């Protein structure tokens, strides 16, 4: 039968019967109010649903009609700038025809609008008669000026085209193209439904290989990231999520607020309009280029766990567009509380902590679902997912499960330490916890545009680490057994620590720092490190001693220089001066160690 | 309108603690209410927990003592408990259940509201932004709080929070260059001490007639204290959203709500969370929290302040641990400085406040204060790890620097963080106490601050 | 592990019954 | 309902008790009928006393608000006429002047509360050598 009857509930759990035919995941209507549910147990005739809105006032006998679909979203024009619930719905919208602060719970507002025009351009490639198969671009949709939505055959759809909308204005219930295989006849609009728990196929998982500055020199430098970066960070999040926003090299962003606060909900929402890039010689709001899921704490368990997997499938739709999307998700933690809630009420055996055993193959299947990819389809391109999951402990504890499952999976982590954020040390990561396998991949890269960096970032961990060594001594020792390469090891890792490292994610002179500014700063610091190592050790056994303290008062305006390195405007003062100027303080390094060799 | 009549049902099946279990029960609603007439003559009213076929479970909220399988009648009303709301509620004590404990008559409604609320649209929500002067120097100093910010007090077990959220409660109101907050309170589960202090207080301060109190006793059946704070931020949003008030919700200790959600889902037989709380606890603490915040359209807004105290001062148990994943950050009374008698008792290391960054800044604020907050913060934790060397290693290891963070630190607890329970340090004057603490140290020490910044206030 | 024995006790008697409903 | 503690029956049957009461307290250091200061800042109450209710009927118009019915007043009122009464029954072998009684009570009234003043101390210490003698 089509529908059957509500048998029983417990919280946002529903037991139906008389659902004899309905397959496991397959979306349900419970209620005369016709609350989204989704199917999560048969037994007999009986379905156990799990709710994605609250169960109260459902009764027994009330309908439970079935649709013979999954989990899905609308994937197509009017997605950039959208701001949507877990589940898919429209929270502008939900507004507009609700004209009420609150979420009616019911709601059914259709997740891409049907009434805003669209301009497509059919593909000038296609006729009549022409094949196509899944991930072929049949039409560009111009819903941007920065982003040309590629209009794609979906997936496990293909045929020969027997009619194409000619160029002009089309609504996303028009149906702009038509297709045949096997005498079945096919039509399709500008939009596509697409399951969230479903991978989008690809014609090839490519290898990572090409940076993704977040701006942050501590990570760009230290624990890089790649187009496709599998990638987790401590929830501690709003600068990472800000600065990839601005002026990540991803063409399109998405947020994943999971069981965001309501009020950092209201400020990534409020802000994010306002925020803007300066990109193709022009100001534009970032937008123009983003698109956001949002779930306050209080929506129901299952719109949490919803919102993670819609949340990646629109960055896999993106994907296939050839386009290389950032995603961020506000806490991965509370994604696994919302699995160990779920668990819970479905009566299933826990685990550690309470979790379902089965949490490392769920955070599994959100991570690995990131990465460089050659499309499906025709134009061959490139696109690719990058995923920054946060994963804030109950106390900043990394053995925490959640932090456990998630670091067995993730290529990148960004362990950032109370004892740098108490101390207000910005951004706040530990560089000697933190890692990044990508690195291997990275060097080609590297080795091609930036061959003093290598070099660079393994004298910088180098210097970081005997920091660590030195730093612990003095505790016991003070100064008194420390050689004088100790001492501008230490000084060295002071200036790599306070004046590299460290960056102010608030103030525009340290807001963002591209790669030029990056690596020139380090060249400096570990050239200074080189030379005045140079200019002790040279003396060993000598008639007279080149000290630590000989070369930091004769160096004392180079070490002001190296400093203030930092202060260069990115926006004022461009990569071809700051170059220049750097350039001009090795000059000057190299002259001032001179006078004492 | 529910014109329709009321079933009466003897059928209860079973009686397990605080849970009757109804069967032959024609068409159950999930959360609706009933109503038990007892053999004694007496009414217990109920909500239904679990829905199935004939069957329907209710967890009664005046406990079920005197319950009898065969002679209690149990009335079910076809409808969610949707309580009674009126701005008259200001100026009156009711009990945990929502009927009046002072003298005066049962509420007169404005309207029926479901105590659960209704999820407010992401996209209506106005972030908070107008920072609040509690008085309190660590609340409006190295943290802050904010109009619509739902900012919580943790405790260690038997500190004075009570007299802090009482101070907030006298002293709070904006920062000056109508403006009262209607507080809501709800005691969940207090001593009749903590209930006579703040009723008493309410009284004195001569507020009472902006006020709403809710009173669930520690004498009081355990179940009525899970509704205790749904009606108080009902009546929050009724206040708020509908009657434009500024509203200020007090949530007297959360870890004696979270008991009353643990001893139902016991005897429920329901799959433990970790502790033995509910699984679900995050989702049912935020149905709480999230009740907060400035909305579109209205002047209104509601602030909260809930209360929060630690079994044995554990920052990592459930009811602390799931809080702060919600909550905008928590502010932590601390049994070492309450030993010490500093009162407040506030240690601002692990106290952090969300907001901070946004509701500090030039024109909302003094422009120096968020810097300020920020550097004393890190003197505090560098006072702190000194102080511990102080012992380790003697205190005649220490170098100047480390005695300048150790003789920072105790003018620090004795002049910024002790106030007394009747001062009300404006911010601007809390900020003046700040830089003669910043001024221990030679200026190059003060690395969190700019040097345009220093060059202004730390030669003062 | 005792919770958990006691929650998996209550699912095997639960399951037992409804096999026996069925009769 | 509900009120420090009592149910609504409880509440109403305590205030039918301190109406009862006070009469009986006024009755005793009054059975002259000439402390006339004293019984008109009762006569409120009194009424439902002195004239021949039932039991159930005061109770009736204690629910229905033609009594008093707040019970914390009549609890204070009470506190007066009973530690007045205190004085009067501990002193009985020299009976005082009426016109000190009055005096007496006038202060009593005017004490902010009277249950902690020295008066209070001074009645325990009275009954103890009474009781013991």
């Amino acid at each position: 039968s089509t529908f059957g009857y509500v048998h029983g509930v417990s919280g946002p759990v529903v037991t139906a019967c008389d659902m004899a035919g309905a397959a496991m995941y397959e979306l349900v209507r419970v209620g005369h109010s016709e609350l989204v549910g989704e199917i999560i147990r048969l037994e007999g005739d009986m379905a156990t649903i799990q709710v994605y809105e609250e169960t109260s006032g459902v009764s027994v006998g009330d309908p439970v009609l079935r649709t013979g679909k999954p989990l899905s979203v609308e994937l197509g024009p009017g997605i950039m700038g959208a701001i949507f619930d877990g589940i898919q719905r429209p929270l502008s919208d939900i507004s507009s025809q609700t004209q009420s602060i609150y979420i009616p719970r019911g709601v059914n507002v259709s997740a891409l609008s049907r009434d805003i025009k669209w301009e497509f351009i059919p593909s000038k490639n296609l006729r009549v008669g022409s094949h196509i198969t899944g991930g072929d671009i049949y039409g560009i949709v111009n819903e941007n000026s920065l982003i040309k939505h590629k209009i794609m055959l979906p997936p496990r759809s293909r045929g020969s085209v027997t009619y194409i909308a000619p160029p002009g204005n089309y609504d996303a219930s028009d149906v702009v193209l038509e297709l045949e295989f096997e005498g079945v006849k096919e039509k399709l609009s500008m939009v596509q439904v697409w399951p969230v728990r479903q991978v989008r196929p690809v014609t090839e998982k490519l290898p990572a290989n090409h940076p993704l500055l977040t701006g942050q020199r501590v990570l760009d430098a230290l624990f890089p990231c790649v187009q496709g970066g599998t990638t987790a960070i401590p929830g501690a999040k709003t600068v990472i999520s800000q600065s990839l926003s601005k002026y990540s090299n991803s063409d399109v962003i998405i947020y994943v607020g999971c069981g965001e606060r309501g009020n950092e909900m209201s400020e990534v929402l409020r802000d994010f309009p306002e925020l803007t890039m300066e990109v193709d010689g022009k100001v534009e709001s970032i937008m123009k280029r983003t698109a956001l899921v949002a779930n306050t704490s209080n929506m129901p368990v299952a719109a949490r766990e919803a919102s993670i997997y819609t949340g990646i499938t629109l960055s896999e739709y993106f994907r296939d567009m050839g386009y290389h999307v950032s995603m961020m998700a506000d806490s991965t933690s509370r994604w696994a509380e919302a699995l160990r809630e779920i668990s819970g009420r479905l009566a299933e055996m826990p685990a550690d902590s309470g979790y379902p055993a089965y949490l490392g193959a769920r955070l599994a299947s959100f991570y690995e679902r990131a990465g460089r990819v050659k499309c499906l389809g025709n134009p061959e391109r490139e696109g690719s997912v990058s995923i920054v999951g946060a994963v804030s402990p109950p106390g900043g504890d990394f053995s925490d499960p959640v932090t456990s499952a998630t670091l067995g999976i993730v290529q990148v982590f960004w362990g950032l330490d109370k004892k740098l954020a108490q101390r207000k040390h910005f951004p706040s990561v530990n560089w000697l916890i933190s890692y990044s396998k990508y690195m291997r991949a990275l060097d080609e890269y590297y080795d091609k545009h930036f061959t003093e960096f290598v070099p660079l970032r393994t004298k910088a961990k180098e210097i970081l680490q005997e920091e660590e060594d030195l730093a612990e001594i003095v505790q016991l020792v003070g100064k008194a057994s420390l050689a004088e390469t100790d001492k501008i090891t230490l000084e060295v890792a002071k200036l790599i620590k306070d004046d590299f490292l460290q960056q102010n994610g608030y103030t525009p002179y340290d807001r963002f720092c591209p790669f030029y500014k990056t690596v020139g700063m380090l060249s400096n610091m570990i050239s200074f490190y080189d030379m005045a190592r140079r200019a002790v050790e040279t003396t060993a056994q000598s008639d007279n001693k080149i000290t630590w303290s000989i070369i930091r008062e004769h160096m004392g305006e180079i070490l002001y220089k190296l400093s203030s390195m930092k202060f260069k405007d990115p926006v004022k003062d461009g990569e071809a001066k700051i170059k220049a100027d750097y350039a001009q303080l090795l000059e000057d390094m190299q002259n001032a160690f001179r006078s004492l060799e | 309108y529910l014109s329709q009549p009321r079933l009466t049902y003897k059928t209860v099946s079973g009686v397990n603690g605080p849970l009757v279990i109804l069967d032959h029960v024609k068409f159950p609603r999930y959360a609706e209410i009933v109503h038990l007439t007892l053999p004694d003559g007496t009414k217990r009213s109920g909500q239904v927990l679990e829905v199935s076929g004939s069957k329907a479970v209710v967890q009664v909220f005046e406990g079920t003592s005197g319950i009898d399988a065969k002679k209690t009648s149990c009335e079910f009303t076809g409808d969610i408990l949707r309580t009674p709301v009126s701005e008259d509620m200001l100026g009156r004590v009711f009990n945990g259940s929502g009927k009046p404990i002072d003298r005066g008559p049962v509420v007169l409604a404005e309207d029926f509201l479901d105590i659960m609320g209704q999820p407010i649209n992401p996209q209506c929500r106005i972030y908070p932004e107008e920072m609040i002067q509690t008085g309190i120097s660590a609340i409006d100093g190295m943290n802050s709080i904010a109009r619509g910010q739902k900012i919580p007090i943790f405790s260690a077990a038997g500190l004075p929070h009570n007299e802090i959220a009482a101070q907030i409660c006298r002293q709070a109101g904006l920062v000056k260059k109508e403006e009262n907050f209607a507080i809501v309170f709800a005691a969940m589960g207090v001593n009749m001490e903590t209930a006579r202090f703040f009723k008493s207080d309410f009284e004195e301060n001569g507020s009472m007639d902006n006020v709403c109190l809710f009173l669930n006793l520690a004498n009081d059946p355990t179940i009525e204290r899970i509704i205790t704070p749904r009606l108080a931020l009902t009546t929050a949003e009724f206040l708020a959203y509908q009657c434009e008030k500024h509203v200020l919700v007090i949530l007297t200790d959360m870890s004696s709500y979270a008991e009353a959600l643990r001893e139902v889902s016991a005897a429920r037989e329901e799959v433990p969370g970790r502790r033995g709380f509910p699984g679900y606890m995050y989702t049912d603490l935020a149905t709480i929290y999230e009740r907060a915040g400035r909305v579109e359209g209205r002047n209104g807004s509601i602030t909260q302040i809930p209360i929060l105290t630690m079994p044995n001062d554990d920052i990592t148990h459930p009811i602390p641990d799931l809080t702060g994943y919600i909550t905008e950050g928590q502010i932590y009374v601390d049994r070492q400085l309450h030993n010490r008698q500093i009162y407040p008792p506030i240690n601002v290391l692990p106290s952090l406040s969300r907001l901070m960054k946004s509701a500090i800044g030039e024109g909302m604020t003094r422009k120096d204060h968020a810097d300020v907050s920020n550097q004393l913060y890190a003197c505090y934790a560098i006072g702190k790890d000194v102080q511990a060397m102080k012992a380790v290693v003697g205190e005649e290891a220490l170098t100047s620097d480390d005695l300048l963070y150790l003789e920072f630190l105790q003018k620090f607890e004795k002049n910024f963080i002790t106030q007394g329970p009747y001062e009300n340090r404006t911010v601007y004057e809390t900020l003046d106490i700040g830089w003669q603490l910043l001024r221990i140290f030679p200026k190059e020490m003060l690395k969190r601050i700019p040097q345009s910044t220093l060059s202004e206030f730390y030669p003062r | 592990f005792y919770r958990l024995k006691k929650i998996q006790e209550k699912k095997k008697i639960i399951k037992e019954k409804s096999e026996k409903d069925l009769e | 309902i509900k009120m420090g503690g009592l149910t609504s029956e409880q509440y109403h049957s305590q205030v039918v008790g301190k109406i009862g009461y006070i009469a009986r307290c006024m009755q005793t250091i009054d059975p002259e009928n000439n402390l006339k200061k004293i019984r008109e800042d009762y006569q409120d109450v009194l009424i439902w006393a002195e004239k021949n209710y039932r039991f159930e009927e005061i109770l009736e118009a204690s629910k229905s608000g033609k009594c008093p019915n707040d019970l914390d007043a009549l609890s204070r009122r009470s506190l007066i006429l009973q530690e007045l009464l205190r004085l009067v029954s501990s002193i009985s072998p020299f009976k005082m002047k009426l016109d000190l009684i009055e005096s007496q009570y006038e202060k009593m009234k005017q004490h902010v509360n009277l249950w902690k003043s020295d008066y209070h101390v001074k009645l325990n210490q009275l009954n103890q050598l009474t009781d013991y003698l």
